[PDB]
Formats: structure tokens, C-alpha cells, sequence
RNA sequence: GCAUGUGGUUUAAUUCGAAGCAACGCGAAGAACCUUACCAGGCCUUGACAUGCUAGGGAACCCGGGUGAAAGCCUGGGGUGCCCCGCGAGGGGAGCCCUAGCACAGGUGCUGCAUGGCCGUCGUCAGCUCGUGCCGUGAGGUGUUGGGUUAAGUCCCGCAACGAGCGCAACCCCCGCCGUUAGUUGCCAGCGGUUCGGCCGGGCACUCUAACGGGACUGCCCGCGAAAGCGGGAGGAAGGAGGGGACGACGUCUGGUCAGCAUGGCCCUUACGGCCUGGGCGACACACGUGCUACAAUGCCCACUACAAAGCGAUGCCACCCGGCAACGGGGAGCUAAUCGCAAAAAGGUGGGCCCAGUUCGGAUUGGGGUCUGCAACCCGACCCCAUGAAGCCGGAAUCGCUAGUAAUCGCGGAUCAG
């Protein structure tokens, strides 16, 4: 992520197709769960700390 | 008489009334809710077992799973109400092992292969 | 590399989650944004305070920041002028008009997360890098502690090639998911590189 | 006929919340049908473990979002005493529609 | 028959509708 | 086989920037970098310059070309 | 199989005639797991031996399943930094095996259209001592005791 | 044959990394602009972002026009708050704005042999080690070994050792039996009515739903055995770890990764930065990886008909009606979702057609005509309809997966996402 695109990434387009996602953390773009917002890495790194409540580690 | 049947995720409500001798499933002939089905037969089993075929009447209700899945299905249930009518029938039915339900569930899709088990090829390793 | 960060694995058993509340589709990443915004100031200023946890209890409108210092007698400063600043500063950012109760922590020698701290600024003071992790496993040996481990990532005394020093006493079953321990991580940053503290506490059973 | 609704993320900390409404509802109140479960709704996430590539890797999450329901019939102001302002439970979330 | 998009299973592998799988 | 269906595509770039050039009658050369736009019989017999990638290809449009788009005639990939 | 012989999986007798000889049989038809589709053609199979022949279809199977055992066969080994055919008298276990797949294998090379028809004639012919069933059988055991000059190993 | 990844060749650019096993449908869980790091051309500099300083002018703000591909450049208007001061005029000031200079912002620019973190990997393999004791001048040894046993350094017997730690096991989740608590899911299970739809009453029994708890321990019987344990039986839903998960020791490979992030160091700072427009990542004489579709009658097609789970849904899922061959469109009800919807599961079953053909097998490619998304589908989107209807008749040497509800087969759901 490169600030020259995240900050870029957030003013409004003239076009509403070429808004697209960022991790309000790392500032990723490829891969970010619009749910939670963050890049997959990100996701697993607070997944972990347990910084995203009611969310646990799968079994089954 | 009821019993319980439950086979790989497949409910089966079943009901043994003494009559002529017929099954009746989610309303119809049972014979006609299986057509074509080979190992339908298969769901009577445990009651010539007892030689007590004819002598009861089947009303059955199913859900969920498959046709050729509920099959054992009811097949368990019919065996599990027949212990209400009597116990002591278990000596005839368990060593034909009717009363016995297996795990035989859908394993789950692990990541990284294809399947439960079949992984993925490789070529040239 | 192997392991699995031990809390992450505990939230269940017994670890609760830093910052527990509920959430629709519509709010939660919205909401959680701003969460990680607060501790982005605390995290900040509260350092030399013996920063601890940051549990974060919400509801309608009201919401509830607890803090675990090791030294309120920084955060609220004299007489209550911090801790009435940090109010005003939060609000800065949430405009949801939010509580901040503090609670000491007994005992800093048993919160993994300071202990790797305590070793990160030892190693930010040129310190002596084996040394520095014998005697912190030893502190959280006497205390109580039914066991401590430390770790360091690499380039112990600035070294050119980074290795990395073990250290531990008594029971650390990583393994045993009814253990209770916890497990910090600092990262002193040196002139030389970036170095990675990584605490560990047994403690308790069932 | 108070529809009350109970949605979290941690099922003791509802099964509580929803007892709590069980206990003063009866005590004031009259015939409640009990606390029921729903369904449950999950959400999974299939990330990888690994930043760089590894796609053989994969970490499994799920979000457990745990629903109960308490119904309470012949809703006295009474009643509505008891269950006005005597709530503790934090992640829970409750909505009536009457 | 799967990628013959103008039969039944046609269109019941890509999932798309059309003059030979209809809507009842 | 491909379509837009109700409202055929032209920016008005070079639309209000050509239909100008017939209120002179003729002109010489066009440059926009629109090749977006399908072409109209109300465009026919301009010379039009589109841009490649790098260059700016010059093209005389036919009565018999105007079903077609303008990139349609600006190859991208130098090939051979 | 390392640590040990393994039990052999105990099928579910015919809900027709009871005999899991059957069952094998009709299993080595199955292929996707229809087997609800391979229990016809057996069944139909069968039908076909009633109107062609005077005889149980039953009986019929039997005789022809026995008559493809083959009770000899080979057994590529490496002793001498070659390839030695030993020949090697074959289990109970093996031959039954070996019977119902050829049975199958050399049905569905028959020139006849339908399945269950091809399954009729194999079955008969079988029965009868020919076709290829048997030939799939007779040439195994004509390198039996063709390279026994190996029997030795 | 096609999809997709890669080599290589090509290109203004075809951005970058990954490389035997442990790269190759791999980062990338979503390249038309965007993303995007590449290439072209046009444009910008205290700069798209932080904190701040010295000098000069202005509340912020908002609405136009000129030039233009956009960005940018030029220009013009209305516009004048909160502080504190002696009434005024006006003066200093906080925030906010521009200008000139400065500190500095920025850099997916090198280095994963300078690093953190996190991961692959030997390896879920059964092992790695310590205290004390004892052996040895020592390095080291013993313990951890042998004989028995186990899935296991799992346990038994023995033995100069006795313990302990990391590991195995266990604690935790899902699956199978059952119990308690709970009844807007469920049912003539038992009764009353029907538009005979569980539709209505009415009822929680059953199904179910979900939270807690019970239940197997070789505990019982026969045999083998010094013991551990092994074989067989019984009762039991389940047997000897009942099935499946999460769970990866001390370390190895200088493993990968500075393009996620962070970070030592060197390198650029009117550019190695920043905005944009268009092109490219999709290039093709070839070559390999992963796969999909098929070569057909155990079959293909059309019709009528039956059983599933687990998910997702606000401007979102769309019942239903209508227009159209149809994609789709117009209209419009329900759902905030165990109570509405995505929905048809498919294979299967009943009927009938095909009659062994390159065919009613197969659906490549090409012409043509349309739908929708969206600023925009040429480069480079899916979908529909008509026509076209290719290779291909079961695959060289070689080479992969899988020991049971597995493999094979068949359909459904989601993530990302306008599509
Ligand atoms: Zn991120």
C-alpha cells in the first residue's frame, strides 16, 4: 500500500465503478472480507489476539 | 407403536397399527412411493423377521437425506417400535443386528484436496 | 514456521475477546473500525503507563473503555487532569460519548504482555540480551507462576547473523487447551534492526 | 403479547440474559412459553495461514450468531416493571415488536 | 452434453435459462 | 454478435467536436483519444487520428465501416 | 495392508434370491454407484436365461461362475536380475474374485447392443464352456504350465 | 478441443515474486478504466497524505466560463463567521485557505544472507532434552537402552539410575444413542371444522431446533500371556483410540516473503515521487503443470413425476401477472428473515423417441441477430436465439489418487464481486 493510493483509494470517483476496496488496516487491496474490512492476512492476524468479537477458530 | 428411525440425516416417523398389512408413506402406497427402486423391499425386512408379516399397518412419514437412504431408514424405525409391542423380540432382531445405526455420514471436505480424501496430482515431482 | 498464537486458541475455554459487544451486517465493520482507532491513541500516549489490556464493552449508545495499567498513577495523572484529557481526546475521534474506567494491574510481573515489554525496552537500552531473559523468566517464577518461557528474534547484541535465545521454567503445555496463559510480544526497535519479544505465562488449571 | 427477541455472539452470555427475562416475567407476570433456540446463523472465513503463497494452508473462522426467543402472553403493567431497566448482560442485543 | 449450452444439461451446467430449460 | 442495446455510444468529445467541422464543410485532421465510441453514419468520410498505445493512427472512414468502433481499427499489438 | 490381513467387507445377501454371490456379482456391474441401474441388468439378465433356456437363472449363474476359476496362474518375480514367471496355485478367495470381473470384462466386449442382453449370452456361453469368459480363463493357465519350468520359487 | 498457470519467444509495455519433492487454477477470495506496481502521451511540485516554521494576502465555503482526452492551466463571480480589546473605525489571535522560502512528507527503488512477524517443509514422524546420581583423564555415556507391547519415548518386565521438560495422549468442536430444560419447526401422533394446503382450532407428543448432561472403562465371559497387552464372545446405539476436526516438539533447509505490514542499511527526491488519458498484464512458431468437456446405448433427448443438506439476502433475495422463442424487460406482493425468497437439487423413477452412425455421440470455431452490467464491453465481459458443427471412436514411453460411506458419480451453497 502505497499513501499516494490509500488515502487515493478514498476520495469519491467520477465514476462509481472504479471505487474499490482497502484495508482500513495494512492498506491491502488485493483480498479484503467486506464484512469485517480488512485484508485476509490482517483478518487471521487480529482473528488471533482476539480483537474480532464472536469470532472463534472453526471446527467440525 | 412408534420408534424412531434416523439415517445419515434422514428423519423417519414411523407406525405400526395392527391391520392387514399395509405402509402408507408421506400418504402414499408404499410400493408406489419407491417405483423402481431395487432395494426397496429391504425396508421390511425386520418384520419377516418375526414372521409377523401382515398382522400390522405402516403409517410412515420421512424427511430429509435420500430415497436410497430413507429406505434403511424407516427400516431402522419399524425395528425400533417393534420393541414397544415386545422386548422381547430383541432376541430374534439383534443378532440380525436391526437395532444397531452407523456413522456412516459424509465426511468433510478437507482444504488442500479435491474430496475427503482424493488429493490433487502432481506430475513431474 | 509452526505454533499458533496460544490465545487465538483459547477464546472458548478459557480467554475471553479483547472488545466484546454484538453487531448487524451493517455496523460491524464500521463499528470495529473505530474500535482499532481508540487503542491507535492509547497504544500512543499510554505507553510508559504499564499498558495492559484494553477490554471494550458497547451498547446503544453508551460505550465502555476499561484500561489495565500497571501505574495508574500516570494515566490519571494529578488529581484526575489526564485522565480528564484522554476523555476529551477519545471523544475527538468517537462522537458516541464514551466511559473509560481504569483498573490497576495486581501484579506486572505475571502480565505476559508487559514482561515482553520490560525485556523489549531492557534490549532498546543496549542491555544484555541472554541475561535480560533469564532474569525475567525468574521474577515470573517467584511471583507465582506455574511457568514462563521468553524468546528473541534475532540479532542478539546486534549480531550479523540473527539467532534467536530460548528460555524457560516449570510447565508451558502450549498444547493443553485448559491451560491459561498468556502470551505477549513486544518489538524493540534498534538501530541495528527490529528485534521480536515473545512472553509466556503458565498459570492455573481447570 | 411482547415478541422479545434475543441475538448474540456468546451463548452463555445469552442463556443468562435470556433467564433473566425468564425469572422476573413469572414473578409478576403470567404463563411465559420459554426461551427457544432458533437455528443459529455462522460465518465462515477461508484464509490462508501464510502472507506469501501458500495456498495448500488455510486457517478456518467462523461467527456464531446465536438467536433466542422468550414469549410472554397477558403483558401487565406489572410485568413490564420487573423488565424495564434490570438487564447486565454487554454483547447481547434485544429488539421488541408487540 | 455439458457444454452443448443449447441442451438441458446445457444449461443446467452454466446455470443460465433459456429456450431449452424454462421457468414452469 | 455483441450489442448496446437502446442508445448507441459516442463521446460527445468528439461528436460536438466533428458535427462542428460540417458546419465548415471538410476539415483535415481529427485526435481524440475516445475509441470507446461506435461510429455514426453522421460521422461518415472524417480522418480521424486514434491513439495506439504510443502512436496516433490516422483513419479514413468508409461509407460501407459504419457499423464498427474505432478501436476496431487502432491495433494495439505489434506483432511479427 | 502392513500390520495385518485386513477383514474382508461381509456383503448383503439378494432381496431376490439371498445369495451374495449375487450381490458381488451385481456390484462388479455398478459402475458410478447405480446400483440401482446394475440391479436391473442382472435381473433382466436373468429374465432373458428363463426365455432362452429351460433352467433357473440361479442354478446357471453358479455353474458358470465355477466354471472360470481359474486354479493356476502367474506371478512375475525378480531373481537373477530377471523377470521370472512363477507359477502359483490362487486362493479361494482370489479365484471368485477373478471369475465375476471377467465375467464382466469380456460381457461388455460382446457385439450386442443392450447391457443386460450381453450379461445373458456371457452367462451362458460360460456355462456352455466357451465364449471368451472361460478363454480369459484357459489362456491364463496356458502359461501356467506353459513356463513351469519355473515351479521352484 | 477448450480454461487456467508457467517456460520460452514477442512487445513501447506484455509490472513484480514463486522453482525439485516443499513453483506451475501458486500471492491474486474476482485485470475492461479502476485494480496496477508496466509502456506512451499530457500535466503536478511542501506536492495525493503527517507535525511544523519565517514573510506577504485572504473565514472556511459555494456557484459559473474559457482550453482539454482527463488531469491540469487561465478566468470570474457572489462570500465574509469564533476569541480577546477600551464604545467605533479597527487591532492582535485560534481553526481553515493561498503564495514565496524551509524542516519534512512520498518511493511496490535494492537488500528475505542485515531482520520481526507469519508460513512451507522433514513431519502428526516420535522423537528432542534436563536435573541429580553413577561411568569415563576427556570428548562423551547412562537415563531415552534391551526383551514384551502400542497408532505413539503407549504401557509392561528388566537395568545405575530416579525423576522432570518440550512432544503422544487427554481437556475443546462437529458426527452417531439417549436424558433434562425450551415450544409460532413439527403432527388427525388424538379430537372438532376445510376453499382437504397442517389450511383453522387445539394440542407438544413426534420431527426438529439448541444449551446442558449421561454413556465404554478392555469394566464382563473364554483362551494366549510373568505383566503390559492380544484374539474371540456378550450385553449395548457405539468397542477397545467408535468416525472426522482443530491441535505440529528441539531443530533442517542461509527455504519463502522487504509487493501485506513492520524494520537496519544503501539508493531518488522536480524526480526511482504524484494526477490523468489510452494501451498492456489477455500478446503467439512452440513446450510442460492443474483441470474441464467428450469419444456414447450401464448411454443421449424430450415429457410427467420424488427424496437433500448447508449457506446467503435493503435497495438486497424477488413470490406472482403480463410482453417476448428467449436472455431480459414492465408491473408488483412477502421477507428485516426456523414463519418470505434465492429453489430447480441432480443422479433417480414412469413414458416415449434414438438403433450403433462420427451419428439426435461431441460442442470446438465462425457468420448473424439480440439482452444486461456499466461512463465505457474494439483491444478485452458474461448471457440468449438461428446457423455453422471441428478434434475427438478411449489415448506412446511414462505418471497421480484413493483402503468405506472412501474412491467413482451427481447436483446445491458461499466467499470475492456492477458485471
Ligand atoms: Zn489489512
Amino acid at each position: 500500500a502505497r499513501k499516494a493510493l490509500i488515502e487515493k483509494a478514498k476520495r469519491t470517483p467520477k465514476f462509481k465503478v472504479r471505487a474499490y476496496t482497502r484495508c482500513v488496516r495494512c492498506g491491502r487491496a488485493r483480498s479484503v472480507y467486506r464484512f469485517f474490512g480488512l485484508c485476509r492476512i490482517c483478518l487471521r492476524e487480529l482473528a488471533h489476539k482476539g480483537q474480532l468479537p464472536g469470532v472463534r477458530k472453526a471446527s467440525w | 407403536y412408534y420408534g424412531t428411525g434416523r439415517r445419515k440425516e434422514a428423519v423417519a416417523r414411523v407406525f405400526l397399527r395392527p391391520g392387514n398389512g399395509k405402509v402408507t408413506v408421506n400418504g402414499q402406497d408404499f410400493n408406489e412411493y419407491f417405483q423402481g427402486l431395487v432395494r426397496a423391499v429391504a425396508a421390511l425386512e425386520p418384520l419377516r423377521a418375526v414372521d409377523a408379516l401382515g398382522r400390522f399397518d405402516a403409517y410412515i412419514t420421512v424427511r430429509g437425506g435420500g430415497k436410497s437412504g430413507q429406505i434403511d431408514a424407516i427400516k431402522l424405525g419399524i425395528a425400533r417400535a417393534l420393541v414397544q409391542y415386545n422386548p422381547d423380540y430383541r432376541a430374534k432382531l439383534k443378532p440380525l443386528g436391526f437395532l444397531t445405526r452407523d456413522a456412516r455420514v459424509v465426511e468433510r471436505k478437507k482444504y488442500g484436496k479435491h474430496k475427503a480424501r482424493r488429493a490433487p496430482q502432481y506430475s513431474k515431482r | 514456521g509452526n505454533k499458533i498464537h496460544p490465545i487465538g486458541f483459547r477464546l472458548g475455554i478459557t480467554r475471553d475477546w479483547e472488545s466484546r459487544w454484538y453487531a448487524g451486517k451493517k455496523q460491524y465493520r464500521h463499528l470495529l473500525l473505530e474500535d482499532q482507532r481508540i487503542r491507535g491513541l492509547l497504544e500512543k500516549e499510554l505507553y510508559s503507563a504499564g499498558l495492559a489490556r484494553v477490554d471494550i464493552e458497547r451498547a446503544a449508545d453508551n460505550v465502555a473503555v476499561t484500561v489495565h495499567v500497571a501505574k495508574p498513577g500516570v494515566v490519571i495523572g494529578r488529581g484526575g487532569e489526564r485522565i480528564r484529557v484522554l476523555r476529551e481526546e477519545l471523544a475527538k475521534l468517537t462522537g458516541k460519548n464514551v466511559a473509560l474506567n481504569v483498573q490497576e494491574v495486581q501484579n506486572p510481573n505475571l502480565s505476559a504482555p508487559l514482561v515482553a515489554q520490560r525485556v523489549a525496552e531492557q534490549i532498546e537500552r543496549r542491555f544484555a540480551v541472554r541475561r535480560a531473559i533469564k532474569q525475567a523468566v525468574q521474577r515470573v517464577m517467584e511471583s507465582g507462576a506455574k511457568g514462563a518461557k521468553v524468546i528473541v528474534s534475532g540479532r542478539i547484541g546486534g549480531a550479523e547473523q540473527a539467532r534467536t535465545e530460548w528460555a524457560a521454567q516449570g510447565r508451558v503445555p502450549l498444547h493443553t487447551l485448559r491451560a491459561n496463559i498468556d502470551y505477549g510480544f513486544a518489538l524493540a526497535r534498534t538501530t541495528y534492526g527490529v528485534l521480536g519479544v515473545k512472553a509466556y505465562i503458565f498459570l492455573g488449571e481447570v | 403479547k411482547i415478541r422479545i427477541k434475543l441475538r448474540g455472539f456468546d451463548h452463555k452470555t445469552l442463556d443468562a440474559s435470556a433467564q433473566k427475562i425468564v425469572e422476573a416475567a413469572r414473578r409478576s407476570g403470567a404463563q411465559v412459553s420459554g426461551p427457544i433456540p432458533l437455528p443459529t446463523r455462522v460465518r465462515r472465513f477461508t484464509v490462508i495461514r501464510g502472507p506469501f503463497k501458500h495456498k495448500d494452508s488455510r486457517e478456518h473462522f467462523e461467527l456464531r450468531t446465536h438467536n433466542r426467543l422468550v414469549d410472554i402472553i397477558n403483558p401487565n403493567r406489572k410485568t413490564i416493571e420487573q423488565l424495564m431497566t434490570l438487564d447486565l448482560p454487554t454483547g447481547v442485543e434485544i429488539e421488541i415488536k408487540t | 452434453g455439458k457444454g452443448d449450452r443449447r441442451t438441458r444439461r446445457g444449461k443446467i451446467w452454466r446455470g443460465t435459462y433459456g429456450k431449452y430449460r424454462p421457468r414452469k | 454478435p455483441r450489442s448496446l442495446k437502446k442508445g448507441v455510444f459516442v463521446d460527445d468529445h468528439l461528436l460536438e467536436k466533428v458535427l462542428e467541422l460540417n458546419a465548415k464543410g471538410e476539415k483535415r485532421l481529427i485526435k481524440t483519444w475516445s475509441r470507446r465510441s461506435t461510429i455514426v453514419p453522421e460521422m461518415v468520410g472524417h480522418t480521424i487520428a486514434v491513439y495506439n498505445g504510443k502512436q496516433h493512427v490516422p483513419v479514413y472512414i468508409t461509407e460501407n465501416m459504419v457499423g464498427h468502433k474505432l478501436g476496431e481499427f487502432a491495433p494495439t499489438r505489434t506483432y511479427r | 495392508a502392513r500390520r495385518r490381513r485386513a477383514e474382508v467387507r461381509q456383503l448383503q445377501p439378494d432381496l431376490v434370491y439371498g445369495d451374495v454371490l449375487v450381490t458381488a456379482f451385481i456390484n462388479k456391474i455398478m459402475r458410478d454407484g447405480k446400483k440401482n441401474l446394475a440391479a436391473r441388468i442382472f435381473y433382466d439378465a436373468c429374465k432373458i436365461i428363463q426365455e432362452k433356456t429351460g433352467q433357473e437363472p440361479l442354478k446357471v449363474f453358479k455353474q458358470a461362475v465355477e466354471n472360470v476359476k481359474p486354479r493356476m496362474e502367474v506371478r512375475s518375480r525378480r531373481v537373477g536380475g530377471a523377470n521370472y514367471q512363477v507359477p502359483m496355485e490362487v486362493s479361494p478367495r482370489r479365484q471368485q474374485s477373478l471369475a465375476l470381473r471377467w465375467l464382466v470384462q469380456a460381457a461388455n466386449q460382446r457385439p450386442e447392443r443392450r447391457a443386460a442382453v450381453r450379461i445373458a449370452h456371457e452367462l451362458m456361453d460360460a456355462a456352455e464352456g466357451k465364449g471368451g469368459a472361460v478363454k480369459k480363463k484357459e489362456d491364463v493357465e496356458r502359461m501356467a504350465e506353459a513356463n513351469r519350468a519355473y515351479a521352484h520359487y
